[PDB]
RNA sequence: ACCUGGUCUUGACAUCCACGGAAGUUUUCAGAGAUGAGAAUGUGCCUUCGGGAACCGUGAGACAGGUGCUGCAUGGCUGUCG
RNA sequence: CUCAAAGGAGACUGCCAGUGAUAAACUGGAGGAAGGUGGGGAUGACGUCAAGUCAUCAUGGCCCUUACGACCAGGGCUACACACGUGCUACAAUGGCGCAUACAAAGAGAAGCGACCUCGCGAGAGCAAGCGGACCUCAUAAAGUGCGUCGUAGUCCGGAUUGGAGUCUGCAACUCGACUCCAUGAAGUCGGAAUCGCUAGUAAUCGUGGAUCAGAAUGCCACGGUGAAUACGUUCCCGGGCCUU
């Protein structure tokens, strides 16, 4: 992946950490039907104001080795292709090829 | 009662370990090692860079599981337990 | 004395205990008729005590786990089987003539890359 | 056709893995990036000093690293200097305490790393890869490898087609599960591109 | 739809814009890339240039457009018809 | 017999036999003949000329048949004029709900028409 | 096959008569593998057909089955330009196996409410030697009549 | 990774140097946003009270950057006969 | 006892008879859970196609460098006269629907799985246990079975399409999400030429789980339930191996 590709990644997670108490409050405040109708849509247009990247959902799984964007697997932060070679080096603890 | 949990990718460690415990906790009373279920985590990926969606590499990583029941635990024992440097690799959560 | 015979078929395990009594069959606390409505299951479970002419002479309680009906039937006859040779060995040679001594071994064929199935392959083109 | 990796079917029968730590799915993919970027430190730090295998333990809260060189010396360095420098490097990487061990690899010639290493050297110094080879089996055979293989693909000579030359000395049967085969792999760069290089080395079943 | 507990959704610049132009009168077509917001009564009789993607579309806001997104009436796909 | 402007059939059941209405499903027929105190299996030529009067009085409380088809055109109609994407789609005769025109789409575009 | 390894795979005796020949007409009549359902129309058809028959349900399946059954079937064989039907004698073992499927064919594409009414009937049909099954043995019979000279 | 329009040019992402600022934290206005103009609050850590380095900037210029081309220059990986 | 999972035992043509060149082997038989490769998988020789991948990555060379680099909003990748591939759902009665009621395996879970209870027709909502799990949760197996009904109809088949009304995730569902409710109720009555899969727990059919993942499977990967037909054979068609010409 491009450099410029993995710079986005690393300020989306950065944002979402920074903003993460925050955003978190206001959507309780819109989620909760106690909260006063004016209370929520004012919760409503301060999510807006916050930066889209705060937002987890932007975040997209990158390959840690490589900044693949697909093949992606979570148990190992690693795409497809670097979880097999890392696997017949015998880096990744436990794992080897299957076979029922 | 002192019940120790251990967890290990590789069978031959983690009986290693748990021999080590029974014998240290010997030298108040222990149930078993019990053999828990083995939690086997499979995972299957495209093994070409491109295409060939039916070329696959089929991988497995086996979670071994020993239950050991210290019962009626002496002072010493609780200690020597504490003591007691099992293998690495092997992660034991112990639990009171 | 209770006679103990442990069946297996498919993903079924079947415990069965034979004691003398009068023809009655419990399964899972339940009678036979009860635990299977397919008439085949309940023939495949009284075929032992058929063969050997045993079948009001002897009292069976029988639990039974997993699998299916059709797997659970054919794991009380083979338990059922083990149990008869258990209370006399001599059954056994007719028993074996039957094929009711053999454990069937057949089981579920794993689902294959690239194939829809076990065997069935994706349509070519 | 396309050939299994040797060291990754042995696993579990014949290998060991290089890294041999339990970890819960929360941590299996940080512990795994660490032991990346350790590996990758080493690798570079340690380039001439004939590093066959990095072998990293996880033990408690901290790190334990395993390093497998030809020359033991030079890695540990005057009283144990270069040796703290690393253990230093691997701590910050690693975020947990680091302990650093080094294990003398006794002939190198039969080290499949270190051969694939030597010859990707030689390429490199534009050694001629016939000769590159050729040295590297009768070397392997003489400290009594019960066989060896050695590939070199690419630019060979710097010809403008690439192709694949292999020598084979002995018994290398890599469809024994059984038998002990060590495999490695090197890639030289040169003037004319990249050339690769794989080395495997039998030392008997079992 | 979006859920009628969290009410409906509007940008926020653009509901400044709409009650400054309100506020101020009768005024030139306003200019915004938020298809996503929700026609509001007091943008009746407003002219709103929504983007398309390469222009804005001029839409004069009627009672009936109340409760539709804006981008509903920009349409951002060209066709003329094939073989025409 | 003779609800809502239409002839019910009379062999049918009456849950079955109330479908035939426009703007009547199951659930609504259900829901009428529990009000009305009628039984779904009962035929339509079983019932009294009182009970099917109660039927009438049910069916009156839904909007049904022609009056529910000015709705759905007007509906329609107010999308059309609107120019909303929707009311293109109406008027092009491709599908509103985002479904894929690339193929399929056939009950929308028709049967298939050679280039 | 090439090798001619093949083997016979045991049949379970039908449950209420205790016949291996009409668990086979289950098996052939079932489809998706739903033997219960299979077992229910054959059961029913065969009680139905008894009524009628005033004979043993095995009884009336085995005349229907004798009107059904096919003694010569003709095999294609190409010869040269030409195709030649040859006549072969069927086998005991698949002269049952020929009966039952059709039987069960025509029975499926009889018009009668229920399959169990319509295997009912095509069973009665084939013992008074009248159904589309009989019809089918009578075809192939003429076919091997009119190709005896190869 | 494409398009339209709005934007930046040692630069989103590195190393180096000089210089000024702890880093940061809370807010205002304009803007579609990028961003720009502001305000307020922190001002630590090390420290041979020479200092450093933490990280923000600003200014060069060596460079950075490229999912740009050639799989008919290649490695690696893969399909295929099987 | 079932089961869990470590360590062992067991199958060797070992035994027996016949055949065969005093052979290799073959055939049948006994015992045995298993018999001659017991079943399935992993495992892919030297090479072939300048086969695929410079967009995983790496890399020779070339090219751009106030732009072929970098940032942002909106749009597009979802277009639609049309052609093809792979699927899903059907065309019904071996079925649809209603009610009642049996029997699995495998797997996942802490910015997670989330019970119970209350509320809503429902999707869900509120409240709130337990569980980093043989403990708790996902979680209901479905086909089946009993009983009733429908009665061969474009239907009580089919569920496309469209209107209205909602839910949930998400800054945000217009383009362009999934899902729910009410209403709507298309084509389709078994498919031209042609063509595909499959030899047994297989095909067929029935549900279940997982990866990716905020949300977004009829795909993919995996799991059990039910469970066939047929193989005489090698003349033919096709492909492959070996010897010869
Ligand atoms: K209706
Ligand atoms: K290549
Ligand atoms: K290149
Ligand atoms: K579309
Ligand atoms: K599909
Ligand atoms: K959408
Ligand atoms: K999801
Ligand atoms: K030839
Ligand atoms: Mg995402
Ligand atoms: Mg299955
Ligand atoms: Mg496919
Ligand atoms: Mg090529
Ligand atoms: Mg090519
Ligand atoms: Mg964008
Ligand atoms: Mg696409
Ligand atoms: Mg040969």
């Amino acid at each position: 992946a491009k450099q410029s590709m993995k710079a986005r990644e690393v300020k989306r997670v950065a944002l979402a950490d920074k903003y993460f108490a925050k955003r978190a409050e206001l959507k309780a405040i819109i989620s909760d039907v106690n909260a006063s109708d004016e209370d929520r849509w004012n919760a409503v247009l301060k999510l807006q104001t916050l930066p889209r990247d705060s937002s987890p959902s932007r975040q997209r799984n990158r390959c840690r080795q490589t900044g693949r964007p697909h093949g992606f697997l979570r148990k190992f932060g690693l795409s497809r292709i670097k979880v097999r070679e890392a696997a017949m080096r015998g880096e990744i603890p436990g794992l080897k090829k299957a076979s029922w | 009662r002192i019940r120790i949990r251990l967890k290990a990718f590789d069978h031959r460690l983690i009986d290693q370990a748990t021999a080590e415990i029974v014998e240290t906790a010997k030298r108040a009373q222990v149930r078993g090692p019990i053999p828990l279920p083995t939690r086997k985590e499979r995972f299957t990926v495209l093994i070409s860079p491109h295409v060939n969606k039916d070329a696959r590499d089929q991988y497995e990583i086996r979670t071994h599981l020993r239950l050991v029941d210290i019962v009626e635990p002496t002072e010493k024992t609780v200690d020597a337990l504490m003591r007691l440097d099992l293998a690495a690799g092997v992660d034991v959560q112990i639990s009171l | 004395n209770q006679y103990y015979g442990t069946g297996r078929r498919k993903s079924s395990a079947a415990r069965v205990f034979i004691k003398p009594g009068n023809g009655k069959i419990v399964i899972n606390q339940r009678s036979l008729e009860q635990y299977f409505g397919r008439e085949t299951a309940r023939m495949v479970v009284r075929q032992p005590l058929e063969l050997v002419d045993m079948v009001e002479k002897l009292d069976l309680y029988i639990t039974v786990k997993g699998g299916g009906i059709s797997g659970q039937a054919g794991a009380i006859r083979h338990g059922i089987t083990r149990a008869l040779m258990e209370y006399d060995e001599s059954l056994r040679s007719e028993l074996r003539k039957a094929g009711f001594v053999t454990r069937d071994a057949r089981q579920v064929e794993r689902k294959k890359v690239g194939l829809r199935k076990a065997r069935r392959r994706p349509q070519f083109s | 056709g396309q050939k299994v990796h040797p060291n990754g079917i042995r696993l579990g029968i014949v290998k060991p893995w290089n890294s041999t730590w339990f970890a819960n799915t929360k941590e299996f993919a940080d512990n795994l990036d660490s032991d990346f970027k350790v590996r990758q430190y080493l690798t570079k730090e340690l380039a001439k000093a004939s590093v066959s295998r990095i072998v990293i333990e996880r033990p408690a809260k901290s790190i334990r690293v395993t390093i497998h060189t030809a020359r033991p010396g030079i890695v540990i360095g005057k009283k144990g200097e270069d040796v703290e420098k690393l253990r230093k490097v691997v701590a910050d990487i690693a975020g947990v305490p680091a302990q650093i061990n080094i294990a003398e690899v006794r002939k190198p010639e039969l080290d499949a790393k270190l051969v694939a290493d030597s010859i990707t050297s030689q390429l490199e110094r534009r050694v001629m890869f016939r000769r590159a080879m050729k040295r590297a089996v009768q070397n392997a055979m003489r400290l009594g490898a019960k066989g060896i293989k050695v590939e070199v693909s690419g630019r060979l000579g710097g010809a403008e087609i690439a192709r694949t030359e292999w020598y084979r000395e002995g018994r290398v049967p890599l469809h024994t599960l059984r038998a002990d085969i060590d495999y490695n792999t090197s890639e030289a760069h040169t003037t004319y591109g990249v050339i690769g290089v794989k080395v495997w080395i039998f030392k008997g079943e079992i | 739809p979006r859920s009628l507990k969290k009410g409906p959704f509007i940008d926020l610049h653009l509901l400044k814009k709409v009650e400054k132009a309100v506020e101020s009168g009768d005024k030139k077509p306003l200019r915004t890339w938020s298809r996503r917001s929700t026609i509001f009564p007091n943008m009746i009789g407003l002219t709103i240039a929504v983007h398309n993607g390469r222009q804005h579309v001029p839409v004069f806001v009627t009672d009936e457009m109340v409760g539709h997104k804006l981008g509903e009436f920009a349409p951002t796909r060209t066709y003329r018809g094939h073989a025409a | 017999a003779r609800i809502a402007g239409i002839n019910i059939p009379d062999h049918k059941h009456a849950v079955i036999a109330l479908t035939s209405i426009y703007g009547v499903g199951k659930t609504r027929s259900k829901a009428i003949l529990a009000a009305a105190g009628i039984a779904e299996d009962v035929k339509i030529s079983e019932l009294s000329e009182g009970q099917i009067d109660t039927l009438r009085d049910e069916v009156a409380k839904f909007v049904v048949e022609g009056d529910l088809r000015r709705e759905i055109s007007m509906s329609i109609k107010r999308l059309m004029d609107l120019g909303c994407y929707r009311g293109l789609r109406h008027r092009r005769g491709l599908p509103v709900r985002g479904q894929r025109t690339k193929t399929n789409a056939r009950t929308r575009k028709g049967p298939r028409k050679p280039i | 096959p090439r090798r001619r390894v093949i083997g016979q795979r045991k049949i379970l005796p039908d449950p209420k008569f205790g016949s291996e020949l009409l668990a086979k007409f289950v098996n052939i009549l079932m489809v998706d593998g739903k033997k219960s359902t299979a077992e229910s129309i054959v059961y029913s058809a065969l009680e139905t057909l008894a009524q009628r028959s005033g004979k043993s349900e095995l009884e009336a399946f085995e005349v229907a089955l004798e009107n059904v059954r096919p003694t010569v079937e003709v095999k294609s064989r190409r010869v040269g330009g030409s195709t030649y039907q040859v006549p072969v004698e069927v086998r005991p073992v698949r002269r049952n196996a020929l009966a039952m499927r059709w039987i069960v064919e025509a029975a499926r594409k009889r018009g009668d409410k229920s399959m169990a009414l319509r295997l009912a009937n095509e069973l009665s049909d084939a013992a008074e030697n009248k159904g589309t099954a009989v019809k089918k043995r009578e075809d192939v019979h003429r076919m091997a009549e009119a190709n005896k000279a190869f």
